[PDB]
RNA sequence: UCUGAGAGUUUGAUCCUGGCUCAGGAUUAACGCUGGCGGCAUGCCUAAUACAUGCAAGUCGAUCGAAAGUAGUAAUACUUUAGAGGCGAACGGGUGAGUAACACGUAUCCAAUCUACCUUAUAAUGGGGGAUAACUAGUUGAAAGACUAGCUAAUACCGCAUAAGAACUUUGGUUCGAAUCAAAGUUGAAAGGACCUGCAAGGGUUCGUUAUUUGAUGAGGGUGCGCCAUAUCAGCUAGUUGGUGGGGUAACGGCCUACCAAGGCAAUGACGUGUAGCUAUGCUGAGAAGUAGAAUAGCCACAAUGGGACUGAGACACGGCCCAUACUCCUACGGGAGGCAGCAGUAGGGAAUUUUUCACAAUGAGCGAAAGCUUGAUGGAGCAAUGCCGCG
């Protein structure tokens, strides 16, 4: 068979568990954003998106687009 | 409790879909068939991928029935379908994947190749 | 080695990191007859400067014939 | 490998129904405990398998049992 | 930001949907077999960019850009006057 | 410089048109007849039929634990990696079945793109935290192994603080549906090796860390163009056509959803059937052109069959996963294991194609500072007159 593949197979499983944990953390944060809008939560979610685009977990372009949409909809004031 | 001249289904990969009993093996005028009783059957209709034709006389044991019978345990087991496992004058089939539920009150009468190939034994 | 069998030949080909041999290339440096070693070959002397301008580090084995040519003498100004 | 003093090549000859199947099969059962034969520790308590004389003799076609 | 633009001249065929028009073009080009220039025909759907009005019965120029939607990648550029 | 040879055939004889046949080459050609050799290239066009064994991908002990071992009283010098973590494993191979098209090839806009490792140069490398592989004990077992508890290392991972520059936003200057410019509302990065020097504390060499810009490389989208046959395939299609809102998306787009509106294409051959990997090219002809799509190359696409997903720059992945289908194999009958259209090779079919072969010597790719390692990539030899070529 192959040995390093199995090492790679189990290597990213824990990585994926952690990454999906933080992804659903971002998910519940943006859900709290969806419930009602404030400056503080928007800043927190932007701070988290900075880390997530910083890592390879989340594409930088997607984070930039989502933050642009969020600022666009909050600037209705 | 299998009626004479009655159709039934199959519970393994054989290309058979609807087969009908013709005669039951055993003593003269038994008139009823219990679990494990191999019978002579005839295919009513099936898809052409099977290794046998339709209508031609063939040989298969029965696996499922809603009636069942009281096994020695003291608690009765039932089903809702009548199915068969197709064999070749032995205790083994041609089929490679057995499907559906299979009982346990057949090991004493043989057919031990079925239980190992069964996905789950009931 | 290509060409006539039992007669080695090695064109100096262009590859950044991941171009398999005998395929697309950005520029042909020249030719080489690796049977009699004297660095007798025609080169542009500017295509290597083309690599030196934007990276894509050259293959580590063709380095000796360029040492005979002396590409460092025109390359040392890469970081000044 | 090692000295030949321990390595020993033997043989079994018997008339048919003088114990071809019995002697050969049961001796393999007694001795064949290693992956070269390994028959005993995979068939101790299994159902006894007395293959057809022709079939058993064609399936067990071999020249080395070490 | 000097962009290169592809401009095609055509005759408008119809206007069926709001701010969406079908324009027909016919091109006479050498047939590569019998040395006679054959006329090929193309139809193209476009939309109103927001500063000109492409109306039926006039010749227009159409220019390329990003796909706005399905089957449309082109904005109405300029209508050149009638006869 | 390039520019086309005839002959025969219906007839008592004799002429028009007209088919057929030969004189010319060319082949991945069998098989006769066979046959000395040198190079020279080639050697499933045929069942995308299923398949044993060895090879087809590893690498880092100068990132670490950790146990173990040669020499060591001891400290350990050294070994070696089952293991974590780092990189790569998607690149490299062969097949061409389904694909009739934006597949291909060309020109293209990417005012819709992204690309880790390189490129010029910039910004920093503060510390903190706790699991866990491995090891140990046990249940369960020949193995498979799972489930608990204890033991930790690390460039693994999760906060704190800190931001040059970046994103995000507002004002002020710009271009033939956009871009640049000063100011600021918001926000975030990490690590230690290896060595030298220095009593030290520091400092330096260099890998790497985290950030930035030039680039290029790579991938993807649209566009015009050209790129089979068929009328004994006449109408065909309804997220279909259009926009809006919202969503998804490296990214534009009915890509997707909600709301409605009603088309869209077509006799200038759509739609459907046979059929095809495409192209460059091979052969033939004086050419125009016609045949084929051998080796070789580029693009696309597949990978026992059909779907669904994660990984990382990058895959829906020959030998990464899950399920189903179909098949094979092992078994302790408890339960599992497996994917040659990788190399050889087998079985069958087939008139018709080889070695169950060798070196990683050079070069290519991956890892590494290096010793170098891995490589059926690569190169050799084996068989064959299969073809061009020399030569008894």
């Amino acid at each position: 068979n192959i040995k390093s593949n199995e090492k790679r197979l189990r290597q990213n499983i824990k990585r994926n568990l952690n990454n999906k944990g933080q992804k659903t953390k971002l998910k519940t944060n943006v859900k709290n954003f969806h419930k009602e809008i404030n400056l503080d939560n928007l800043g927190n979610v932007y701070s988290q998106a900075d880390r997530l685009a910083r890592k390879g977990i989340i594409s930088t372009n997607r984070a930039r687009r989502l933050k642009s949409r969020n600022v666009a909809v909050l600037n209705k004031t | 409790m299998v009626s004479f001249m009655t159709r039934l289904n199959v519970a393994d990969n054989t290309g058979a879909k609807q087969v009908g009993i013709i005669k039951v093996l055993g003593s003269t005028r038994k008139r009823y068939a219990f679990l494990g009783d191999v019978v002579v059957v005839s295919v009513k209709d099936a898809i052409p991928s099977g290794m046998v034709k339709k209508g031609q006389v063939l040989r298969a044991v029965i696996v499922r029935t809603k009636k069942g019978q009281q096994r020695k345990d003291g608690t009765h087991l039932k089903f809702d379908d009548n199915a068969c496992v197709l064999i070749k004058e032995d205790k083994s089939p041609r089929g490679t994947r057995i499907f559906g539920p299979v009982a346990r009150e057949l090991r004493e009468r043989g057919y031990n190749k079925i239980l190992s190939l069964a996905v789950e034994v009931v | 080695r290509m060409g006539r069998v039992h007669y080695p030949t090695y064109r100096i080909v262009a590859v950044d990191s991941r171009v398999k041999r005998d395929g697309k290339y950005i520029a042909l440096i020249g030719h080489l007859n690796p049977a009699l070693k004297e660095n007798k070959c025609k080169i542009d002397e500017a295509v290597a400067l083309e690599w030196l301008n934007k990276g894509a580090k050259p293959t580590d084995t063709v380095r000796s014939l360029f040492s005979q040519t002396g590409l460092w003498k025109k390359f040392v100004e890469s970081k000044k | 490998t090692v000295d030949l003093i321990n390595f020993r090549n033997f043989g079994i000859m018997a008339h048919i129904d003088a114990g071809k199947t019995t002697t050969s099969e049961r001796i393999l059962f007694h001795s064949g405990r290693i992956h070269k034969i390994g028959e005993t520790h995979d068939g101790e308590s299994v159902m006894d398998w007395m293959e057809q004389e022709k079939e058993r003799g064609i399936t067990i076609t071999s020249a080395a049992t070490s | 930001k000097r962009n290169q633009r592809k401009v095609l001249i055509g005759i408008v065929k119809s206007t069926k949907n709001a701010k969406t028009a079908t324009v027909q073009v016919e091109s006479r080009f050498k047939h590569p077999l019998y040395h006679k220039s054959v006329v090929r025909h193309k139809k193209y759907q476009a939309h109103n960019e927001g500063e000109v009005l492409a109306k039926d019965g006039d010749k227009v120029q159409i220019v390329e850009t990003r796909p706005l939607s399905a089957t449309k990648r082109f904005r109405i550029a300029k209508i050149i006057e009638r006869a």
